[PDB]
């Protein structure tokens, strides 16, 4: 359904959809925040926020274009939403504003204003957004002293060393033709986008990007960011999960869906088909949990992230969640797997084919940057339907059963016991 | 321990049948008169052991006037049996007054628990 | 909640042995109390297994202790275990009392 | 009973039954919120637990949504099992149990959580105050239930009988074959629903201008203006909202939010300025009101708001199809003003 | 430093140091309430526990009352120990500790209790609303601290240094030998207080008319009208308040309360109609405003209001000595309106 | 058990006397250096046993930055003595850093409790 073609310097990937009323043209680079040091960290975030500058966005809004960017760990995108008949203007803006004439966004008193903006923004993140910085500290300890631990937001003390030379060095090292995929979603045809890229000479640069000397290695550890003036106690907890283009990728997503997510105040999330709720609903152990399967190019995390005000019964919540995790290795039933297949099919169908062509562009650029081709959703649903109970048990015995966990928590986590007592729950004594 | 759905099933089969009703209902009326819980100011739906989640659910869903009346009958029976006496025959529970008020709540919470169990133990036909 | 917390007796074993919050910085002098419990279990068990053979009359006390030391199978083990475990009971008891005297474990709460 | 669908070659279908039964038609304050929370509870045949645990194996979820005007009952699912969800939405609309234990255990704790969530945000409080002082008893009803008037179970049942009627709702399915959808809406309980009148009034909703309200709040301080707009002047305030949101406007740093709410008879342009200290909010909204009373040229924002309105409009089921071509100039006339927060340091209406 | 006393042949004297330092002169919201709760705490010399445990054995108590204008420090005692209480009020005014552990442990919980109690009553909530929309930043300051702006310990020390000044207070002893009181106030710390300026302005408080506020409240429903009055028109609204409170009016069965708050430069006449259901409040206050806009003959209530004014006026130390003789007729003009409670069924200002 | 007001009284008498100062102050400085609590990162007012209501009062009345810093010094000393090492020589508490920070709060709560007891046991002179 989607067409990818490698033109003479650059990779053009389009996903046409003639039912849509917008069209997004962008370029996705394959250097997210895993291509940083711990000292220039946040320079991808500064590049995002100077692509979304006021001086730069006024030029788009006069033409009728919308600017959207996104910073992930592997990739980063710079996508320009427009109307379907106005995509030559999108390519002209993406060419002039961001690729060629790059030294006008990087003027002083635009760099200074944006640096103050993301300093305020990252500090506002670090003081107020507690589940997401707990996932960030989970990455920072699960992958410590390795590329995949650097926060995509950037720290407050590495964003204060940053000058214009650092953004220029990140640009000349990572914004390359062998590193980019120019992406078109919405209702633009594949011949149309590649013709408009062959028409105006669209070249980023010619180099090859710096190879990271160390691959991402999971180190079982914990960080314990306790703060007793906070009302809840947020805690993420995860094992090393499967990377992208693993064979056990969809099995990892399925096993994340076996225990699903939860909201204790939505009365239809109470009635779900998860056996963990029979434990955690009686004394109201938590307010919400959600099991994720984060997959990156090198490694990834499989775990669950939760929040609770029942700060004296954290150990029952952790114990019951992990004794439910052992059931994947030993006694996962069939209807749990069929329920997880139906719900993972619904989740993946809502995720990939939603209404927004920006999110489709980010997903398309990531999947054809890492794999070189985007897997369609029919083949993905065939792969999900191929998963049996023995596949889930074998993946759980490989990845979950008696393996090193990574924990992270802030708030009132005095009720959280130490590492060895929690890691003793990853394997039971066969009862 | 016996489910109230089972008691209602057996009792409805006995009551709907014309032979079994005329054979077993007078014996049950004499059994209830000899049991003598009405001599302490009690209906039978107070006598049920309330220490299970089905009965606790039923007593939670019971409305407030029935709850206060049931509470008064229980404290009255405790004071009466403390004094080792009976209630005066003007204060006994009449037969028309011994109506099952807690039985629909019990049966509804029981059907909800049995549905919950059957859905926890399904096997999808694949 | 867990069965080790919800039960009647396992909540006691849990709140005394399994989840009992000790400070992180205590040292091997805090092992003598558990060691005194071990000494008491040793003394009581070897005492019962010798009381099955001991006779308390004044003509049979010493003769019955020597019957334990000679005729009873592994009775020398039980008798020397009882006697030297009583000496070790009092060694570890003096260490428990002296670490209490030293680290101020007698003051206002305790 | 107006049924529509828009087919697509994808895998996920979303059915949506939209009833004109939001807070605007609420008889008591918050009865629409209690019915919206009462929607996917147990029916007379299938329980609420059986609905979730059957639809999870079939592969779709449910979501009842309360708007200012609509109650939207949405079902998102795998495409090949449409009639289960048509019949499920039919059972929800036709035969709900409405049990008192269901009111006191799930619906009222859920509504208390919803009111607590909306109470902690001062912008939602300012928007509800702005609605209630622009429109008094029509669209200015309370959105959520708070309990300042007792709404009993028979009130929720009576509102369900008033609202769930056959000329009051409209079935719309994104990524649904319309022939099979129109066949499956019949031979169901939507054809057995009563044919009550449509509650949509086609007249102008009788606004009031020059009103001002002040709320003391512990937290952030917002000051908000609100302009009731008619049907003819909807497009100009649409391009004004996307103008002040956009980077074309010098007021974009000062403005926390600016949006036009749209209905079939009018609308409300809301502008919110939110900060932590009240001197910042005072200086900001004085500058907004002054530089808007001086006229603005909204001709730059036309091509931008076409795209923004298209992005917003592909999600909704009934587009209004605005013009945006005849909009040239704006000049702020009369407007309603609310001030939530540190209310002794925020400006009043005559100081703006 | 104005010392006055009215001697009597009785056993109990009361001393009152009145500062012009109530909520009207508060710089932030609630500093006056926090200073009032900080009044009889510990000093630099004598603790607060030693104060109570000495004054009980001597035979008198203390009480600090916060008004809309004053802060009254009253002290009630057996007559023959007046210099102790003069020196105790002197120590409280001159040298209070203002300790941070005293702010967190005593003053903030006592003020939170006062605010919770006055929050539970919708009549005091409506009275505060009526003040705050008649006059804005002067008398319409909040009476009590609620925490919507951060009042710190240093702000209480600053407000106390501003307010506890020698030309700002007045010493008044009911049943006190006045020459002895003047000898005891001198040779004390009242004479060593700073001779600052008096905060009493002699101008009119710049009122506003026709304003309307609406506060949602779970419980009772009150509707309140309120008229700011000037110095020439104080007696008429006095005889009006005692007319509507009295049994001469036909509206006394409908009116829950009606009182005139008098100040040295004006007043506010506040009429509250309170009930449980909002339809009774609506019918009652529509009848009140209609039969007040139609004129009333306030001539019969004149001898009655001389009595009630003498009753109310013998307690206070500062009489205003109104006329009550030229008052004949009343006709309701413009007025400010607040509605608290079931606020979607209490009427608005147009419907009155 | 020894009141802090008494320690302050005796120590102020020693410090205000010129002979006792120059005789006993170096003895106390060498005593504090031999005591070795600074090698674990503790100031002395972390060492006072807090399990009494005067110390609980003073610790409630401590400002928050001193409370967080005292919490870190106590946790750091626990981890340091767990590992059976000391802190490195740049992490030792300096002499000018070892200020009595809890002492005015302790002495004020002590004076308040002594005044409260004295007023509990008064005898009015009649
Ligand atoms: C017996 C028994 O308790 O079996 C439970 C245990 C089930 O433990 P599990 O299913 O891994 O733990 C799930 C609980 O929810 C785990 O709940 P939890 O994580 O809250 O419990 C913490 C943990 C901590 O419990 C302890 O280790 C307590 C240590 C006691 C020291 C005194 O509990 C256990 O590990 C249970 C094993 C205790 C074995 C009995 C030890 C004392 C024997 C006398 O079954 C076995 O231990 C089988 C092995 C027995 C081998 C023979 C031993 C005798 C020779
Ligand atoms: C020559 C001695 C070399 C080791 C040494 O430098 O000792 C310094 C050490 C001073 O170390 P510190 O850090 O100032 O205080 C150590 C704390 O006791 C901290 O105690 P800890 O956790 O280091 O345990 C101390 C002691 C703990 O020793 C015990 O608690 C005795 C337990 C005996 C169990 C069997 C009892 C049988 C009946 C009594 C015979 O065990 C050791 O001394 C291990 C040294 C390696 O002195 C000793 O601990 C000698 C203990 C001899 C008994
Ligand atoms: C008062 C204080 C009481 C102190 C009692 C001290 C002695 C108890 C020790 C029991 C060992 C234990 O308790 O072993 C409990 C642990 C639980 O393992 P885990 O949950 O960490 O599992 C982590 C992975 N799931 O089994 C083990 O790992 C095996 C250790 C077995 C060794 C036992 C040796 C027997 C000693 C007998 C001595 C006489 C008594
Ligand atoms: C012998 C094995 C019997 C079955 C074990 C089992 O099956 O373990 C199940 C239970 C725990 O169940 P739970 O707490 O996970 O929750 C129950 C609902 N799912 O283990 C236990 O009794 C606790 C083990 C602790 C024992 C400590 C003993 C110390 C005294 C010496
Ligand atoms: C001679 C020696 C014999 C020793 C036997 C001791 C065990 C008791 C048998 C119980 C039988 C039963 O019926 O136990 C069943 C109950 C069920 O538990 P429940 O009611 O919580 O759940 C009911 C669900 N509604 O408890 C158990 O599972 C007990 C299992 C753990 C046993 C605890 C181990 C002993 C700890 C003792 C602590 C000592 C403190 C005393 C101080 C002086
Ligand atoms: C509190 C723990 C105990 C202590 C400290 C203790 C101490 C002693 C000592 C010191 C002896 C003399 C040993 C020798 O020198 O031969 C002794 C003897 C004995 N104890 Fe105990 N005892 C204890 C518990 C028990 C109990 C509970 C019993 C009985 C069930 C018991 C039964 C005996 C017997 C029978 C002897 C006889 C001589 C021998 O066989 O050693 N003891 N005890």
């Amino acid at each position: 359904a989607e067409v990818t073609q490698l033109s003479n310097g650059i990779v053009v990937a389009t996903e046409h959809n003639p039912s849509a009323h917008t069209a997004s043209v962008g370029v996705v680079f394959g250097s997210g925040a895993a291509n940083e040091n711990p000292y220039n960290n946040g320079v991808s975030n500064l590049w995002k926020n100077i692509f979304l500058s006021k001086e730069n966005s006024a030029v788009a809004a006069k033409e009728g274009l919308a600017l959207s960017s996104n910073i992930s760990r592997d990739f980063q995108s710079y996508i320009v939403s427009s109307l379907p008949g106005s995509t030559d203007k999108s390519l002209d803006f993406l060419n002039q504003s961001f690729i060629q004439q790059k030294a006008n966004l990087l003027s002083s008193s635009n760099f200074e204003a944006t640096k103050k903006s993301v300093l305020k923004q990252v500090q506002d993140f670090e003081e107020n957004d507690h589940p997401n910085r707990v996932l960030e500290h989970l990455h920072s300890t699960a992958f410590q002293n390795t590329p995949l631990s650097l926060p995509t937001r950037g720290t407050l003390e590495s964003l204060e060393n940053l000058v214009v030379a650092d953004l220029e060095s990140f640009a000349n090292n990572h914004f390359l033709n062998s590193n980019a995929v120019v992406v078109g979603t919405g209702n633009i045809k594949h011949e149309d986008l590649v013709n408009s890229i062959e028409s105006k000479n669209l070249s980023l640069q010619t180099g090859t990007k710096p190879v990271l000397k160390k691959k991402a290695a999971f180190l079982g550890s914990e960080v314990r960011l306790r703060d007793d003036t906070l009302p809840k106690a947020w805690i993420s907890l995860a094992v090393e999960g499967e990377p992208v283009n693993s064979p056990n990728y969809f099995v990892a997503k399925l096993a994340a869906q076996i225990f699903g997510s939860y909201n204790a105040f939505e009365p239809a999330s109470r009635l779900q088909g998860i056996k963990l709720l029979d434990n955690i609903q009686e004394y109201q152990l938590c307010d919400n949990f959600n099991h994720f399967s984060l997959s990156y190019k090198d490694s990834g995390l499989w775990g669950f992230s939760t929040a609770t005000r029942n700060v004296t019964m954290i150990d029952d919540l952790i114990h019951f969640t992990l004794k439910q995790w052992n059931r994947l290795t030993i006694s996962v039933t069939d209807t749990e797997v069929e329920r997880a297949k139906s719900l993972l099919k619904l989740q993946l169908g809502q995720l990939y084919e939603s209404g927004n062509p920006v999110n489709d562009a980010n997903l398309l650029g990531a999947e054809v940057l890492i794999k070189g081709s985007k897997l369609s959703l029919g083949e993905a649903f065939k792969k999900i339907d191929a998963i049996t109970v023995k596949d889930v048990k074998a993946w759980a015995g490989k990845r979950l059963w008696d393996q090193d966990i990574a924990i992270a928590g802030t708030g009132q986590i005095e009720g959280l016991l130490d590492y060895m007592r929690i890691r003793s729950d990853m394997s039971m004594m066969r009862w | 321990p016996q489910s109230f759905t089972s008691i209602a099933r057996i009792g409805d089969y006995i009551l709907k049948s014309p032979v079994l009703s005329k054979l077993c209902v007078p014996v049950a009326n004499q059994f209830i008169n000899l049991a003598g819980y009405k001599k302490l100011g009690l209906k039978f739906d107070d006598l049920i052991a309330e220490e299970n989640p089905i009965m606790q659910t039923a007593l939670r869903r019971l409305p407030e006037d029935e709850s206060y009346a049931r509470a008064y009958r229980i404290i009255r029976a405790h004071q009466t049996e403390l004094t080792h006496h009976l209630l005066p025959r003007n204060e006994w529970i009449k037969a028309q007054e011994d109506v099952p008020y807690l039985l629909p709540y019990i049966l509804e919470a029981e059907a909800a628990a049995k549905e919950k169990d059957e859905l926890d133990n399904i096997e999808v036909s694949k | 909640m867990a069965f080790r917390k919800s039960n009647v007796y396992l909540s006691l074993v849990n709140s005394y042995i399994i989840d009992s919050p000790q400070p992180s910085s205590i040292n091997y002098w805090w092992n003598m109390g558990s060691l005194l419990g071990l000494c008491l279990v040793i003394q009581i068990v070897t005492g019962i297994f010798m009381a099955m053979h001991y006779s308390s009359n004044i003509e049979l006390a010493f003769s019955s202790v020597e019957h334990i030391m000679r005729d009873v199978h592994n009775g020398y083990i039980l008798r020397y275990l009882h006697a030297n475990g009583a000496s070790f009971f009092f060694m570890v008891m003096f260490m428990h009392m002296a670490k209490g005297l030293y680290y101020g474990s007698y003051r206002s709460p305790r | 009973l107006t049924v529509s669908a828009r087919d697509a070659p994808t895998k996920i279908s979303t059915l949506a039954v939209k009833v004109h039964g939001g807070s605007r038609y609420a008889t008591k304050d918050g009865v629409a919120h209690l019915l919206n929370r009462f929607n996917f509870q147990n029916t007379n045949t299938r329980s609420a637990l059986k609905l979730v645990r059957e639809s999870e194996l079939l592969g779709g979820t449910f979501k009842s949504t309360l708007d200012r005007e609509y109650i939207t009952l949405k079902a998102t699912f795998l495409k090949d099992d449409l009639p289960y969800y048509v019949n499920a939405l039919a059972d929800v609309l036709y035969k709900t149990a409405f049990k008192p234990h269901e009111l006191t255990e799930s619906v009222l704790p859920a509504a208390r959580y919803d009111y607590a969530v909306a109470e902690q945000c001062p912008v939602k409080s300012a928007e509800d105050q702005l609605y209630a002082i622009t429109f008094r008893k029509g669209l200015g009803n309370p959105l959520l239930y708070d309990g300042v008037e007792r709404v009993s179970l028979q009130d929720i049942k009576d509102f369900a009988d008033k609202v769930y009627t056959k000329e009051n709702l409209e079935v719309s399915g994104e990524n649904v074959v319309e022939a099979d959808l129109k066949r499956f809406v019949d031979e169901s309980l939507l054809s057995t629903l009563p044919a009550g009148k449509s509650l949509v009034s086609k007249s102008e909703p009788k606004f009031f201008l020059g009103e001002e309200n002040r709320v003391r709040f512990i937290g952030d301080s917002v000051a908000a203006i609100g302009i009731p707009v008619n049907k003819a002047s909807l497009a100009q305030y649409e391009v004004l909202a996307n103008y002040l949101t956009s980077a074309l406007s010098e007021l974009s740093g000062l403005i926390s939010s600016a949006k036009l709410d749209k209905f079939t008879d009018g609308g409300l342009f809301t502008l919110f300025v939110r900060d932590q200290d009240s001197a910042v909010v005072s200086s900001n909204i004085k500058k907004i009101v002054a530089d808007l009373k001086k006229g603005k040229d909204l001709s730059p924002a036309i091509n931008y708001t076409k795209l923004k309105n298209a992005v917003q409009n592909e999600s909704v089921s009934s587009p209004i199809e605005l013009n945006f071509d005849a909009v040239k100039d704006f000049k702020l006339g009369k407007f309603n003003y609310v001030a939530v927060g540190d209310v002794s340091n925020l400006p009043y209406l005559d100081e703006l």
